[PDB]
This record gives C-alpha cells, structure tokens and sequence, in this order.
RNA sequence: UUAGGCGGCCACAGCGGUGGGGUUGCCUCCCGUACCCAUCCCGAACACGGAAGAUAAGCCCACCAGCGUUCCGGGGAGUACUGGAGUGCGCGAGCCUCUGGGAAACCCGGUUCGCCGCCACC
RNA sequence: AGUGCAAGAGCAAAAGAUAGCUUGACAGUGUUCUUCCCAACGAGGAACGCUGACGCGAAAGCGUGGUCUAGCGAACCAAUU
RNA sequence: CCUGUCAAACUCCAAACUUACAGACGCCGUUUGACGCGGGGAUUCCGGUGCGCGGGGUA
C-alpha cells in the first residue's frame, strides 16, 4: 500500500520569464537539455501588444535530469512551508517548479478513459514536506 | 450536478471511452466497422455492426484465443496484433461479413503501429477494408523481427519465462501459416 | 395629470429597463419605517391595508399616502416609537404620455406605477396593543390617498 | 413580421431545451427509413445541416425516396402538396 | 344511451358546434336522436351542451315517443308495434325501445329514420339562457327532467 | 461481465462519501527505450517492448442521500389559468354561474447513488 | 470565452485555439424548398443530388466559401471567355 | 443568513388550446359520381358590427 502511495518527482520545470530570448543559453548548461520558447498573449500597454512573440524560455525535466538538476538546485533555495502548493508541489526563484505526485497519476494523463485522481490519491503539502526534507535539506 | 440547467455529457463520454464525432463519420459508411482495441497485454478484433438497442458484434478475436492454435509467446506485441486481426477476419468472412472500415478507436493513427497491423491481418482474411499501404508497418516487423534483433541486444533474455531466448518470429509463420489453411476450427 | 389616466391595468407589462431610458426617479422615500433594525416577529400586533380592486398605483401616490400614514404615527408614537410598517410594492411599470396627432403617438416616458391585485397588502404594520388604533388611524388616512377602496384587516391581534 | 427571412420567429423552436444542449447522439443522424414510412419533422437544434424550412417543423410525412444521404418526405402544406428533402437527423418514427 | 333535442337554432351558432349536430342527425329545432353513450359520442354531445338538452329516458317515456314520433327510413308509413314486429328485429316497440337503450341496436339498423321529429313542449320549457342547475332547459338532464321534456314534447 | 470490448437511452446515470477485490487468469497502475512512432523541450503524453512489484489510483463489486436530477404519495389545489354557453352581477376596470379541461412555486413522506442490448470470458 | 459585423440561435476529444498543409471561394447539370404559409408570380437565396477534376486524411469522411438567418438587380446595348 | 418586490423584447417549470398524421365512430360519396383534374365566364381587391384575444392612444 504504502509502496503505491509514496510521492515521487514527476517534472522540475526550469523556465525565465523575461519580456523579449536570449537567456535560453544559460537554461540549456544548467538543466541539461534543449529550452522552448515562451509566447505571451492578450495586448499589453507596456509595449507589449504583439501576441504571438518570444519572452522567455523554459525547460521540462523528468526521471535523473530532474534529480540531477534537483541535487545541485535545491541547496541553492531556502524552502519554507508557505512555497507550498495545495496539491504538494513547491517552486522557488530564473524559476524551479517542482512537480511532486503519487505512483499511478497517468490516470489523469492518458488518452483513454482518463480520470481524475480522488483527493485521497493527491499528494498533499504535508506529505509533500516530508518527502523533500526526507532528501538533502530542511523545511520551513 | 450544479443545479437544473446543468449539462452533463452522454456517458461513453464522461468514461472517455467513445469519440461521437469520430463514430458518427465512421457510421456514415454504412459498412461493419472493424474495431480495433488494445490492452497492456492483449490486443482485440471486432466486427460491429449497428442495431436498435445498441451495437452487433457479429465476429471477433481475442490475443487469448490465438494460444488455443499453438502459440506460447506474449500477447501484447506486433504479430500478435495481426495474427488476432486475421483470426477475426476469417471468423468474419465465416459469418458473411465481406467489408470493413477501420476504427481505432480513442488510439493514434501512428504509422506502423498495432492497430493498423490488425487491419492488414483482417485484411489478409478476405475483407474489403479501406486502407493505405504506407501506414503499415513492414512486412519483418509484422513478423516480430524489430524484437528479435532487440534480443540480439541480449546479455540477458529478453522473456522472463523461457519461450525461446533469441525468439523466434518463424513462429509467426507457422501460426500465420496455420489459420490461412482451411482445417482450421474457427 | 389624473389618474384617471393610468390606474387600469389596460396595457402590457412595460418594465424592461434595457428597453427603456429616461425614467422618472421614485418619489418614494422610505419602503421600511418605524424601527427597521427590530423584527416584525417581536410585535403582538400586524395590521396591514388591503386593496379592494385590481389597480395601478403611480409612485407620487405611494408616497402621499404612505407619507401621510408614518406622518401620523411619528406624531402618536415619537420619532422613535416601538412600531414599525413595511409599503412592500415597488413602481416596476413605467407609464408614458402621448404629449403631431395621432400620427406615430407612442407616448415618452413620464412616470412609474405599482400594480396591485385586489386583495393584497400594499401596506403592513407591527405594534403593541397599546398602539393598535393608531396604525389604524395612519391607514384611514392612507386610502385616502390611493385609487381604490381598502379594507384595514387586522392579522396577528386577539385582543379585541 | 418586421423582416421576412427564413428564420423570422423561430427563437423557440430552433433553441435546445438546456440539457438536450450539445451534439446530439449519432444514432439517429444514421437511421433508416424505408419508402411509405411515416416520419415526424422535427429539426434538431443541434445538427446545422440536413434541415428543412422551419415553417414546416411539426409535419408528419411520408418517406417517398431519397437524394444522396437525404430523404425526400411527401408532405401537405395546407392544400398543397410538397416534397421535402431532409437527412434522418430532424427525422423520428411516427408510432 | 341519451336522448338529444337540440333547444337552440343554428343562427349564430359555431359552424363546428352546428355540423356536429348534423352529424348526430338533427337538423332542425325540437328534433330529437338517440346516441350510445360511448367516448367518440361523448365529446360530440360535450362539444353541443350549450344548445340541446340531454339525458338517459326511462324504457315508457321512449316507447311513448317511439310509438308517437318514430318514422320509417323512407315513406309515412305509421310505426305501431305491427310496424315493428313486421319489419324489426323485435316483438313489439317496447323490445325495440329495451333494445336501444341497452345500446344492441339502432334506428337505422331497424330501418327506422335517426330522427324523432318532436313536437314544441306543450305547456313550454325552463328557457334556452341557463342550464338545468340553474333552473333552465339546457345541458345534461334527470332520467326524470328528461323524461318531463320528452313527454310534453311527444 | 472474480475486474473485458463495442454500444443504445443520455444526470433515475451528476457532485460528494464509505466498505470490499486480484501468484503464472482479466483491467490497470507498473518496468523499460533497440526498433515503428513521438515531444515548437521533456518515452509526461503518443508509440513500441515487456513482467520485478502493487491492489494505493483507476476499474469492478456492495453501499450511504447531504447537494443536483427522475418519478410517486399526501398537502398546496380542482386553487391559478382556461375552450363552450348565459336577458347573471357590477357606474366601471371587472366578476359570477353551468359545462369541458387543469397547472406552477413550496412543504412533508417515499423513489433515484443508472436501466438495457450485443460479443467475449472459470 | 471564442466564433468579422444586428439580433436571436448553433457549437467543447468542436463549429473555438495553435501548427502545418491546401485552394472545394472549382467546372457541368439537376432535385427540392424558399422568394410568394395556405395559393399563381421573376431575380436572388438555401438544403440536397448526379457527373468531371482536385485538396487533406490511415480511413470512414470532410470541402458546392465564412456555424445559421442580411451583404442584392430584368430586357435592350457594350466588353469579355 | 434573514427580510421586501418585478419583466412585451427573462425562463428551472407550464396549461386550457391550436396544429401534422393515422385508426375508430359519426356524416357523406360510388343512377344525386363525392375527392381530384382540365377548360369557359365572372364578380371582387372602400367594408362594417357583436364577442374573444389583442397593439397604439387620457379617451
Ligand atoms: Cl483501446
Ligand atoms: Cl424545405
Ligand atoms: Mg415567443
Ligand atoms: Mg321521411
Ligand atoms: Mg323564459
Ligand atoms: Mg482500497
Ligand atoms: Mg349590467
Ligand atoms: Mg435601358
Ligand atoms: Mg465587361
Ligand atoms: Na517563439
Ligand atoms: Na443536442
Ligand atoms: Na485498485
Ligand atoms: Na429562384
Ligand atoms: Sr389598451
Ligand atoms: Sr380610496
Ligand atoms: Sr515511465
Ligand atoms: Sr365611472
Ligand atoms: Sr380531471
Ligand atoms: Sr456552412
Ligand atoms: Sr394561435
């Protein structure tokens, strides 16, 4: 039961929200793998007004590049209980997201007969801690 | 749920099981339709036609049912696939179905994959399937050949339980070569 | 203007708002006097003025009639006294006028009406006994003031 | 009316009641009807193509062929009579 | 089975409510049918309640008007009980009036016109403005109110 | 249907909740990227290959009515409204009687936590 | 929400969005309805066919312009194919 | 939460009633030929009143 039930590192999402690019260099050294565009939407006065247009970048990592990256990112961050999400996830900062989830969240991600994971099944911020702090660190 | 003029879909909806828009086009052909499923370990082959209370299957074909002619290896692979579409597809022809329009279902039309190796099975059977050549996989990998070489990778078998180490997709002939004969007990 | 001219109930409803502009404010005033922080539940007695006929009733009469009636009952009870009385209708049918012959005669907009079937309470009041001839009084002068004639119908008030 | 088009006045019969809202169900965009057989007409709010000229929503006719996918149903408009070409989904059974 | 007398003449009257009573066989004021109470029949009578009287006869008042006022299909040929037991399914009028009421026949299966042409209510009726409730001569009748008409009538 | 596939009706099926279930069986989660195929970046998904583990999700079975929905009883109500008729009443706006139909809100007590068809399957 | 524009209506694994590709906004000829309820009347419009040639898709299929109802013009004459 | 009111261009509801088709009864038609079809001749295209339902208008 409780195999099925620990939490685990689904993405670490890298991304710099910037306004105008060229910062993707620097996401590709420290994660490990290509960075996507960013485009912005509705017309914004702050000479912003083109839709469909570069500002910033960002990167997915999944399995050992989340880690990898995770082992050398976490120790640069002060984690504390209020950067927590309700569903148990956390991010800091150039952002880090941390996307934490329980064993058979496909459920919720497959094509067919997808499904919603009950309340039950969802992590939570205090599992959430645990697992994190269970892991090089502290919380609050 | 919400309140009086609340909408909520028709089931096979909700269950993420049926696409309307896509059965609807594929209705409108007026032939069987050739149902083509798969599950983590087996793959499953239909014939359905439309009826008052809901649809007909008039013939099909479980992966299971494909050891009952002599075949000890998984289920969940490519000569599976086919063999099963084949199976089907003689039952079909057994019953008078003599056409068929693919549906894949809630699957992806991905090139080569197990659904269209279902169809080229079916076809293999006799039945008249509106199809395309170069979305099949090719004829080796039909075989099995794509796993044989990946257990050439060896170091270690590539099968838990021993049905062979190097595999054998010869097995796929003998099998092949078993339901296209006409003895055979459908 | 008569209300000769308006008191039937002879056209259709005509409230739409989104349809309507230039409407006349509400003369009313108030539609909840006396103590409106107490309850209606705290008073052993509710007499309330029942309009006889089916009708409309233009906001400048809502406001005479209910004037003259919290008129009276501040001078008998105080600007404060332990009363209080509800005028529940609210002038949601705009009126117009036809003020050129009969040549394109829809009529602008010049007012807004209530409109009251016979039998329902236009007005309510809550008091103590001691008081009861008093909201009487303040509906005599009421009904004097509104098309109809109006029957004071005493509810909550077994101590006759 | 104040215009004259096709759709003048059809507010209530072409809106779906609340829940009916939404594609509708194929099956009965795929019925068959044969020659002879009596049919409602009822568009289906819904379904944009297929119908026929709203006036006539509430006729019973009959099936006397079809055009394509689309069936030609015989009906009385009045004292006249009319052929209406229509697909089986604005189409139900009578009985 | 209900006796009907239309009590009101057709000018002004609806032209649906007027063919219905055509339909029932009565063309004239004072003329008289009987109908099998039925629910096809029902509506007819319902839809003309306003300008006829109507009810159940008791077995002596129709033989009175049978014997009075019934007429052959075609021809003045007197209707007595030879009338009817040499032309009828039946002995005498009062087997052809049992017969009618328990709805086993009708006047034109016995070769009988569907119409008892009555004569004006000797002594006059309780008025064609309100309904029996009302003290008046329309609608619905007692076996009694009718048979009361109907004889004044025969 | 000791867990499957395709459906019809499209909430009586929704929302929410509780309990129960799987050694070579089923569905899954699950393990894993040489291939077919795949990600404007990610084997996440899609696709392919596969069984070390699991019944915690899903799913299936049993069930709970608090919300939403369906239908039923009793009350509201034969009220509101209404087709036909009237030398009935009212200054009048309007009302009444006879005849034939007949709600809605809401309250209270039940019902409803899907029904059904085809195929396959210890 | 969006879906060019009035209003009312339609639409959620889409009729909306993004990406890519494409030119069916195609030629010929009809059926039917509408215009004009019933009930005769032109231009115009729409839905639905057949034939030809194509686009996309694995395929069923979709595309006779824009989700639907406004955006239109006789004879004579001219120019054009 | 409680408490006071509404809608021609509002509707979770919802009549009476109007209406398509069919069966039944009624009535009608097969020498009075109905229903339908073709052809000749028109008149007519200032209407009015009561009742019911209206919309405009103080009326
Ligand atoms: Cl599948
Ligand atoms: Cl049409
Ligand atoms: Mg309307
Ligand atoms: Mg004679
Ligand atoms: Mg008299
Ligand atoms: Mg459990
Ligand atoms: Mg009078
Ligand atoms: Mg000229
Ligand atoms: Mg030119
Ligand atoms: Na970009
Ligand atoms: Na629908
Ligand atoms: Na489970
Ligand atoms: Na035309
Ligand atoms: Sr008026
Ligand atoms: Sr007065
Ligand atoms: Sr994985
Ligand atoms: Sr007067
Ligand atoms: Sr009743
Ligand atoms: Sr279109
Ligand atoms: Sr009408």
């Amino acid at each position: 039961f409780h195999e099925m039930r620990e939490p685990r590192i689904e993405k670490v999402v890298v991304h710099m929200g910037i306004g105008h690019a060229n910062a993707e260099d620097i996401l590709g050294e420290i994660t490990g793998q290509m960075p996507v565009r960013t485009k912005a939407k509705r017309t914004v006065g702050e000479f912003d007004i083109r839709e469909g247009d570069p500002i910033g970048a960002k990167v997915t990592l999944r399995d050992e590049m989340a880690e990898e990256f995770l082992q050398t990112a976490l120790p640069l961050a002060e984690l504390a209980t209020s950067q927590f999400d309700d569903t148990g996830n956390f991010s800091f900062g150039l952002d880090v997201t941390v996307n934490l989830v329980r064993p058979g969240y496909r459920v919720a991600k497959r094509d067919k007969a997808s499904r919603s994971i009950p309340t039950k099944h969802r992590l939570n911020p205090a599992d959430a801690v645990a697992f994190i702090e269970s892991t090089y660190d502290v919380e609050v | 749920a919400t309140g009086p003029r609340y909408k909520v879909p028709m089931r096979r909806r909700r269950e993420a099981r049926t696409d309307y828009h896509q059965r609807l086009r594929l209705l409108k052909s007026g032939k069987p339709r050739l149902v083509a499923r798969k599950s983590n370990k087996h793959v499953r082959a239909q014939l359905v036609t439309l009826g008052p209370n809901g649809d007909d299957t008039l013939a099909s074909a479980h992966s299971s049912d494909l050891a009952e002619y002599g075949w000890e290896a998984p289920t969940g692979n490519m000569p599976s696939a086919y063999l099963t579409g084949l199976l089907a597809g003689l039952r079909a022809q057994e019953a008078g179905v003599e056409e068929a329009v693919l549906d894949i279902g809630l699957n992806s039309p991905t090139p080569g994959s197990k659904v269209f190796a279902i169809q080229e099975g079916a076809i293999d059977a006799g039945l008249d399937i509106p199809h395309n050549d170069d979305v099949l996989a090719d004829w080796q990998r039909t075989r099995g050949a794509h796993i044989a070489e990946y257990d050439e990778q060896l170091e270690e078998p590539l099968y838990s339980g021993d049905f062979d180490a190097a595999d054998l997709p010869e097995h796929f002939d003998e099998l092949r070569e078993t339901l296209l004969d006409g003895d055979i007990e459908l | 203007k008569p209300a000769s001219m308006y008191r039937d109930i002879d056209k259709p409803a005509y409230t739409r708002r989104e349809y309507i502009t230039g409407i006349p404010g509400s003369k009313i005033a108030q539609h909840k006097m006396g103590r409106k922080q107490k309850d209606a539940d705290d008073y052993p007695v509710q007499i309330s003025l029942i309009v006889e006929e089916t009708v409309q009733l233009r906001h400048g009469s809502l406001e005479a009639s209910r004037l003259s009636a919290n008129r009276h009952l501040i001078k008998e009870l105080g600007e404060e006294g332990d009363y209080k009385m509800t005028l529940r209708k609210f002038p949601h049918q705009v009126l117009r006028e036809n003020k050129d012959g009969m040549r394109a005669a829809f009529g602008k907009i010049v007012g807004t009406a209530a409109r009251v079937q016979a039998g329902e309470q236009l007005f309510t009041a809550y008091c103590n006994v001691e008081d009861a001839e008093h909201v009487k009084e303040a509906f005599r002068r009421a009904y004097n003031k509104i098309t109809p004639s109006c029957r004071i119908d005493s509810s909550p008030a077994g101590n006759a | 009316p104040s215009s004259n088009g096709p759709l003048e006045g059809t507010r209530g019969k072409l809106k779906n009641k609340p829940r009916d809202r939404g594609t509708s169900p194929p099956q009965r965009a795929v019925e068959e009807f044969d020659d002879g057989e009596k049919v409602h007409l009822k568009i289906d709010p819904s379904v944009p193509n297929g119908r026929f000229h709203p006036r006539f929503d509430g006729q019973t006719g009959t099936v006397e062929g079809k055009q394509g996918d689309a069936y030609k149903v015989d009906i009385v408009d009045g004292g006249k009579e009319k052929t209406i070409i229509v697909t089986a989904a604005h189409l139900r059974r009578q009985e | 089975m209900h006796a009907l007398v239309q009590l009101r003449g057709e000018v002004n009257m609806h032209t649906d409510i007027q063919d219905t009573l055509e339909m029932l066989n009565i063309h004239h004021v004072n003329h008289c049918t009987l109908v099998p109470e039925t629910d096809a029949y029902r509506g007819m009578v319902a839809k003309v309640n306003d300008f006829v009287a109507f009810g159940e006869p008791s077995q002596e008042t129709l033989e009175t008007v049978l014997a009075t006022r019934a007429e052959p299909l075609e021809g003045d040929a007197d209707v007595d009980d030879e009338w009817v037991a040499e032309h009828t399914d039946y002995d005498d009028i009062s087997g052809l009036a049992f017969a009618l009421l328990s709805e086993e026949t009708t006047l034109r299966e016995q070769g009988l016109s569907p119409t008892l042409r009555l004569h004006p209510p000797r002594g006059g009726h309780d008025g064609v403005k309100h309904p029996v409730k009302e003290g008046g001569q329309l609608g619905k009748h007692d076996t009694e109110g009718i048979d009361d008409l109907l004889e004044a009538m025969r």
